[PDB]
């Protein structure tokens, strides 16, 4: 199963996302991520 | 929102 | 003294500081706000 | 960062 990515629409870092979510807002923010270590925008992206 | 998929 | 803000460099809102800061750093982000309230990127930048 | 300042 493919690793899910979600751009940031603010600093426009990508974010891993589990496997288990569609049903994404149209917006969305690091501060939304439910990973609690990168849920915020200065938090570097994770590399590939 | 504006996703992206990388194979694991 | 007169109403300092500061610019998220991620979302581009522009925040209320207090007066009487120490240093800010060089990229500064809705995260780093004193104010609890302002706190991330998806809540609305105040009306001037 | 960027900064401005607005009267009070
Ligand atoms: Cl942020
Ligand atoms: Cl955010
Ligand atoms: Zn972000
Ligand atoms: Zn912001
Ligand atoms: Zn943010």
């Amino acid at each position: 199963p493919d690793q899910t990515w979600v751009q940031c629409d603010a600093c426009l870092k990508w974010r891993k996302l589990p496997d288990g979510m569609d049903q994404l807002p149209e917006k969305w923010y690091c501060s939304n991520n439910p990973d609690p270590q990168f849920r915020n925008c200065e938090v570097p992206e994770e590399p590939e | 929102a504006r996703t992206k998929q990388t194979a694991r």
